[PDB]
């Protein structure tokens, strides 16, 4: 309503460290990460409970969102929807995970030591989506996913889409695969960008009268995170297509 | 940073593997089933009449 | 000197501009699709709700980018 | 610091917002899919 | 030199730009949707009035931020 | 010095840069939609109005930021 | 120096393509609307003026603003 | 000092395009209203020539302020 | 030094892409047109090179104050 | 010096301007076709979804050399 | 002092997007017009033809300026 | 090595002894008097060549004068003809005709103003000569208010004219200047038929110039 | 100097947003045309793609000329 | 004096900016018309990939350029 006080001030970074790094290199985003996989874990383990077709529960839920994800994949396509569904749902709910957990309260001061000192106090949150090396990560993985199922459907199809595309004159090649090539990138790059804009939004703008802008900036971050993580997951079974077409 | 990088990688892959195997192997079986069940229970409407 | 200044005037204006144009578009389109075929109503909502969504996230990127500039 | 509390009072009113804002279509839509195995189920029962 | 001045110029003007050929578009859909048929009515208002208010926000950026450099 | 002069031509030349093809695309919309039917002159000349008044809005802002800046 | 002539340039360039398509906008608008029904001319005839005055006085802001400048 | 002519460049270079674009889409409104109702001729004519003066204006004060400044 | 040239370099430049779009947009309208109503070939081409008259005009605009500048 | 943040403006207003429209037309004519037929409407939905990726990755691109710039 | 690169450059800019939008436009309303009745393609590709030529025309009136700086 | 320069001189000021733009205008003649001798006295009643050029040129442009303005053609049938067979001509000869400007021991803007002059002074003497006050009408009238640009709409036509000897010496001067830099880098024309390109580029604004002497009649008419 | 900070931001920042736009113009002509008759999407998205990658090659020509500038 | 870099990016971002709208405006004409006219792909495609070659040629030339700064 006035925002009195509160502003105290606003700093943000490329990425935040964690501790650990002794007996192996540990960043703040790999303990995000492995939080971010605890509560999958968790959430599947109560969503199959006791398994018995149990309606509702909690676990209702969790089966109508793999159900709805699976009619999706089998609309995009059909040749590797049981196999590369997996694949797919893997980022499912690991990307809205990392979306998730960034409005918590303190998602960005999480494991400050502090303002007084602030010498070693290196937030221990550094949300995973908010990481360049995940989603650098996840895209070679995807990338290296579509190369291997176009291979193994057809090998000779994956270089004759480039290669033998157009043998005459010019060709489809070397633009396709470079296009392709930039696929990989352009998707690491757009997890990369994606919950980080909103963390540096949550920072600055709440920096500044934190009272009713910080919400509906919050709102549509989670929208455009949710959104981000079911762009990926189609975009993967996308390209995985085209390659297949 | 590269390193970190191919542990995060290994990480996800690992996670991704083991929810595969329990949860989305599970939840998509027994989604198929109840949907399998409700077809079969259709057709034996059908050896019903 | 007042460069950044005129930076951050750039970013803004230049980052309000393409959303701004956008979204008359999408709602122009959405509205289109309400005179021919309102069935859709609930999917139109949802789809134009979406495409907004995008363009203030582009829009939003532009006006944080131009507050760290001034920050 | 003072940013943890202003990102903790967003939070509550995000939480207190989202709440009421679509929760209760999210509970009818849940209610919906149980009702529709619960359909899945007594249909198997009539057929057999 | 009054580099401030030019900065606050070119926000203006860079963030007014966006509105006017948004509202042109967005109101000239509803307005043939309309006229192809005027049971939507107040239902396409509600559609359009919302449409608007979004440029108007980014509208507000571009004054306030202007603003913050002229005071 | 002179930079004022030019922060003023941009600001009037961007200010009027997005009403002009504004109003422009406002008034072709409304001409058509009563050119396809009569009977809703009154309605579509209301949202003339409401457009025409939107888009003057940025204008007149534009020209009172160059007006208050030629002080 | 010359800087009063590069104000003299942006204002009577810029906001006047704005406006110099939107009076085309308009009047094609117009006249695939009465080339449909030219029934209903007198009425476009009344719409067309009014546009065309007000994308104008978009233009003559650009203008007489820039003989400000030349003084 | 060059800094004149790089404003009339500037100024020419903008100067000479609303109508650019305006003819460019005024024309096709008017042929298609032509090819749709080929029985309306001279009014869709008069409109036609009024838009392109009003379209030209713009250019011609470009060019004249252009001149001006050059000599 | 160099700033004539690039004076040049903008005098020729600017005023292209309106008049390069307008010289799009009167032939895709005329051959609309002349496929809608092939019997109105003439008239169609007649109202296309009056286009033509003045679209290339601008462009020229552009061109003869590029070498003015130039010399 | 500060014309790295100049840089870091321009390109983020250049990445947001680019993909603004594109998103726009895209979702407009998603929501066409969907209203032309909700039968294929999914099939439409998934296609759409890799163009608005692609001007995402582009604005995504313009974004990331900004911040590369910064540090 | 590369100045005259700059201006090099801008004019190829500048005098490659209006012929590359316009030719667009050209092949745009001629393939449209082609879909619509491939029977009237001869005299759709003559006027075509004419379009590609003037748009042709306008690149070349940027481009040969590029050459012309480095004399 | 660029080299190209420009031709600009006084139409008013006596020829200069060189005379470059006068020469190719000479010339230009000279080649239109030799097709014409060449077409009278070698004619017969269905001649080919000789008589297509006068059917397919003359007579064609006739018919799409007429049926652009019927009767009104007929009146400016001469001014139309002579912006014909003119500026298309000696831009044919001047488009490297075994010249090129080398060798030396429509782009003169001269001449392109005194063509736009002879088309105003069209305008001044048929134009609104059937209504005598037609060029005050819908100017500054009691209608004023929906016409103030009338008057504006006037001095456009007198730009007009302008405009149409900026195009006939533009463009013109372009080909020139092509051709130059075509010569001075990547000689005989370019990779695409340059040549080809220049010649279809100032036939097509002869065309243009003559249709836009043709409608700025018409409009001049009503 | 930071010439080269603007200079990588003007090259993938004009670069990409001409792709941005084609991108949108791609896949809405392409999605107005499989909701029209998707019984040919088979080839309509075969032309999408290789119309995707004749963009996407502009796009990333402008991406690699800024990559090498910024090393 | 570091002009050539930022001569290159404006260079090919500038003259990639045009053909990109130009790819995606034929390729929107040639997907409708193919939605309308299947088989005539020997004839559309032919005048699509001939309106290609003119535009990425023209983009091309722009790229030399590029490597002219090169030289």
């Amino acid at each position: 309503f006035f925002l009195y006080t509160g502003p105290p001030h606003v700093e943000v970074a490329a990425e935040v460290i964690f501790d650990g790094i002794p007996g192996f290199p540990i960043t703040n985003s790999f303990v995000v990460a492995i939080i971010i996989d605890i509560f999958v874990i968790a959430l599947a383990v109560a969503a199959t409970r006791n398994l018995q077709m149990v309606p509702r529960g909690l676990q209702n839920v969790m089966e109508f969102i793999l159900e709805s994800l699976y009619n999706l994949f089998r609309n995009i396509n059909a040749k590797y929807v049981a196999t590369a569904f997996p694949l797919v749902a893997t980022i499912f709910l690991f990307v809205l995970f990392g979306n998730w957990f960034g409005l918590l309260p303190g998602v960005g001061s999480i494991g400050v030591c502090c303002a007084a000192q602030g010498k070693k106090l290196v937030p221990l949150f550094r949300a995973p989506a908010a990481d360049l090396n995940f989603t650098f990560a996840i895209a070679v993985i995807s990338f290296v996913f579509i190369e291997y199922w176009g291979f193994r459907a057809l090998g000779p199809g994956y270089l004759k889409k480039f290669f033998n595309t157009n043998g005459i004159m010019s060709f489809v090649g070397i633009i396709e695969f470079i296009s392709e090539l930039v696929k990989p990138f352009a998707l690491a790059f757009r997890l990369f960008g994606n919950i980080f804009a909103g963390e540096v939004l949550l920072v600055v703008m709440a920096f500044l009268v934190p009272l009713l802008l910080p919400l509906p900036f919050y709102g549509f971050e989670v929208f455009v995170g949710f959104i981000q993580a079911l762009i990926f997951a189609l975009l993967t079974y996308a390209f995985l297509n085209i390659a297949v077409t | 940073n590269p390193t970190l990088f191919i542990a995060q990688l290994i990480n996800f892959l690992l996670l991704i593997f083991i929810l595969r195997a329990l949860l989305y192997r599970p939840v998509m079986n027994l989604l198929n089933e109840r949907t399998r069940r409700i077809e079969e229970s259709v057709r034996d409407a059908e050896k019903v009449r | 000197e007042g460069l950044n200044l005129v930076a951050t005037a750039l970013a803004v204006g230049l980052g309000a501009i393409g959303p701004g144009v956008g979204i008359g578009i999408i709602v122009s389109g959405a509205v289109q699709a309400i005179g021919r075929n309102p069935e859709i109503e609930n999917r139109v909502v949802t789809y134009m709700f979406i495409g907004i969504a995008f363009t203030e996230a582009l829009a939003i990127f532009g006006l944080v980018i131009a507050f760290l500039i001034g920050f």
